[PDB]
RNA sequence: CCUGGUCCACCCGUGACGCUGAGGCGCGAAAGCGUGGGGAGCAAACCGGAUUAGAUACCCGGGUAGUCCACGCCCUAAACGAUGCGCGCUAGGUCUCUGGGUCUCCUGGGGGCCGAAGCUAACGCGUUAAGCGCGCCGCCUGGGGAGUACGGCCGCAAGGC
RNA sequence: CGUGUAGGCGGCCUGGGGCGUCCCAUGUGAAAGACCACGGCUCAACCGUGGGGGAGCGUGGGAUACGCUCAGGCUAGACG
């Protein structure tokens, strides 16, 4: 059933732009195109997954991230969906390796959040009602997702890691293991579980990001339909 | 909490209208003797502060030494960059005979025996960070036969 | 044109290792065969075939590495870090069985050819010999 | 017209006949020297006009060697990639010159740019290495004194080594 | 910047020699000093005894992987 699916719609990307490590990872450059190979990408496929289920059944959380217009809606639906951190916006640095104080503005979110429902708000000027409420309107914009587990993420997934290597830094500096949905775009070296396939097009997007949070909570109970994908998908 | 001794410290300083600004540094290593030594740098804007900086990036990188009868297992050299240093292990009773900085850090290594020598770049800072990378590369006969399995 | 074919070889090597390689392959010979039939004898290599590229046959030698590592950089340590040339042909070294190196402190080897075949450090001064210091590896 | 080097294609011939290279020899920009031509434009020197405190300059008007040619010298240079030569090995991306192919492509030589790994004091280098190695030559060993002095060889001299 | 004399450096395989090279034996390597022990002077310095070594070099025997030499073959260098 995977097979049908990913060949479907869902494989080889980046063309002649590639990186000499994604070799091993590689059938042939179709029409110009590099046609990466799936019969390893299941083998792929399985042991990253290998990984997840083995940490889904372990209650241990995982963030994900994605800041490309391409795939940054259908990663919000997949991580409430799995009621997991993410990072829809321009993922901040030193989000991980500087936690303690990113995570300083949170506490700010939840000053205010608090400070929304409430009877000050009767004062304060004209002026700090536009002030405190933009600022808690940017504070949402960029922390809807950075909130959830105030903890460092037993690990981290990733649309396009070269895109978000920042990131991938980060949490390799801090040991932190790393699953992404890189092709040939990005160096396989420096991930430590691997989904090698197509890292732009919204189809194998939502293919991999569905029944990875899928098989996220088949190590929890309750499973379900797909999740929200199309809507204008193509 | 290590040992902590503190291997230098410096005032730097940079130009600007009106006068010259300050700064101090501070290399710092740490040690339980047990074969755990750590390495830091710490620059703040008053000694104090500096020196507070200096063990903590020490405590945060610090490194797994494999003693033997007190001493080291074999001998190296390591360039880092312009600054190369000797590490020879020596017999049971010798001392560590090193410069304020290779000593500093080979006592709380937990070290006594052991030949060394600077050579290049006499640097402070860059013969520091020589002593450890020597260190991290050290092998014991056990971890070196537990890549020569097959 | 190759001035000394084994410096060569031992060269190959070490370039093919420091970007973690499967094989390569030294043009061959009996020398060579000789003595990557003791790196892999002493656990340096995976071990190596003969084989062809136009009917010119050359060695082909399978490297070992370390373990993946955590971490930034989690290339691999390596089995052979080290691997410099002695008794050069611009200078060949030689040595009676006294004046035999003992490497890295046991946890190295020198490869080395005498009269009764290409021994080591620890086969030489077992049995008994010395002669061209060929090179050390660890 | 005479002639050098050089790349490719076919795998034919020779069978290691190789690499480097102290001395030696040859070449060696410009300026300069000798003999003899040549001389339009330009132009050290030199003459004037300005500027200027001065202006043996910068700007303007003139102008001789020289710049050209033949033959013979001179033998220097930021003679620069400030990177000796030969060979093996170590990601690719891109554009470009010029070859060969059952030519959207591949392969060989050359010239650039960005860059793995690696080197690097840094700047940067990076299959055109400053990487990783071997061979052989050359050269360095604080600044000034000084490329001076003496000696020696070379040159008509200037002067060179 | 070339060219090239001397010299330095020399691709794959087979064999002969065994110069380098390696091992064994024997001779030599005086003694004094040095070094390890033991003692002689009240200790020590000094000093006696004993042991252990020294590269070198001569001689005899052996080894033949690498270097050299001679002999045969090869074509990946080089030349045509
Ligand atoms: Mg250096
Ligand atoms: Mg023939
Ligand atoms: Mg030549
Ligand atoms: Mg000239
Ligand atoms: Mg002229
Ligand atoms: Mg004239
Ligand atoms: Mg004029
Ligand atoms: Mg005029
Ligand atoms: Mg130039
Ligand atoms: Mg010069
Ligand atoms: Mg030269
Ligand atoms: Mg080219
Ligand atoms: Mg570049
Ligand atoms: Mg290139
Ligand atoms: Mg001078
Ligand atoms: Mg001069
Ligand atoms: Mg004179
Ligand atoms: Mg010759
Ligand atoms: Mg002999
Ligand atoms: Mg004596």
């Amino acid at each position: 059933v995977k097979e049908l699916l990913e060949a479907g719609v869902h494989f080889g990307h980046e063309r002649k732009r590639w990186n000499p490590k994604f070799a091993r990872y590689i059938y042939a450059e179709r029409n110009g195109i590099h046609i990466i190979d799936l019969q390893k990408t299941m083998e792929e496929l399985e042991r990253t997954f290998r990984f997840i289920e083995d940490l889904a059944m372990r209650g241990g959380t995982i963030l994900f991230v994605g800041t490309k217009k391409q795939a940054q809606d259908i990663v919000r639906m997949e991580a409430e969906r799995a009621g997991m951190p993410y990072v829809n916006q321009r993922w901040l640095g030193g989000m991980l390796t500087n936690f303690k104080t990113i995570s300083q503005r949170v506490h700010r979110l939840e000053e205010l959040e608090a400070l929304f429902a409430s009877p000050e708000i009767e004062e304060r000027p004209k002026k700090e009602q536009v002030r405190l409420k933009h600022e808690l309107e940017r504070l949402q914009k960029y922390l809807s997702g950075f909130r959830l587990l105030k903890r460092l993420p037993d690990a981290i997934f990733v649309v396009d890691p070269t895109k978000e290597a920042i990131a991938v830094r980060e949490a390799r500096k801090l040991f932190i293991p790393v699953i992404a949905l890189a092709d040939t775009d990005s160096d396989p070296d420096l991930v430590d579980y691997i989904i090698p396939g197509n890292d732009d097009a919204i189809r194998s997007i939502q293919l991999i990001l569905s029944r990875a949070v899928d098989l996220i909570i088949q190590a929890r109970g309750g499973v379900v339909e797909p999740s929200p994908s199309y809507a204008l998908v193509q | 909490d290590f040992e902590e001794k503190m291997i230098l410290i410096r005032r730097t300083a940079r130009m600007q209208a009106g006068g010259r600004r300050f700064r101090f540094g501070a290399l710092v290593v740490v040690g339980d003797r047990q074969g755990r030594v750590g390495l830091g740098f710490g620059k703040a804007p008053e000694v104090p502060l500096a020196v507070q900086k200096a063990g903590y990036y020490a405590r945060r990188n610090m490194v797994e030494v494999p003693l033997q009868n007190g001493t080291i297992p074999h001998e190296i050299e390591v360039e880092f960059g312009a600054s190369k240093i000797v590490l020879k292990p020596a017999a049971p009773g010798t001392g560590v005979i090193a410069g304020a900085v290779p000593r500093a850090i080979l006592e709380l290594a937990g070290v006594t025996d052991i030949l060394t020598k600077e050579l290049g770049s006499r640097n402070p800072i860059n013969i520091a960070y020589a002593t450890m990378e020597a260190l991290r590369q050290l092998r014991t006969k056990a971890d070196v036969e537990r890549l020569r399995k097959g | 044109m190759l001035t000394d074919p084994i410096a060569d070889m031992l060269t190959r090597i070490r370039n093919a290792t420091r970007v973690y390689k499967e094989s390569t392959d030294v043009p061959a010979s009996r020398f060579k065969e000789e003595i990557l039939r003791i790196l892999a004898r002493e656990g340096f290599i995976k071990g190596y075939e003969r084989v062809d590229v136009d009917g010119k046959p050359y060695l082909r030698v399978y490297l070992k590495y370390g373990p993946r590592r955590q971490g930034p950089d989690p290339r691999p340590e390596q089995v052979i870090h080290h691997i410099r040339r002695i008794s050069k042909p611009g200078r060949r070294v030689y040595v009676g069985v006294k004046e035999i190196p003992r490497v890295r402190r046991g946890l190295g080897i020198a490869i080395l050819s005498t009269s009764k075949g290409v021994l080591t450090d620890r086969e030489a001064r077992k049995l008994g010999v010395g002669g061209e210091l060929i090179c050390e590896v660890w």
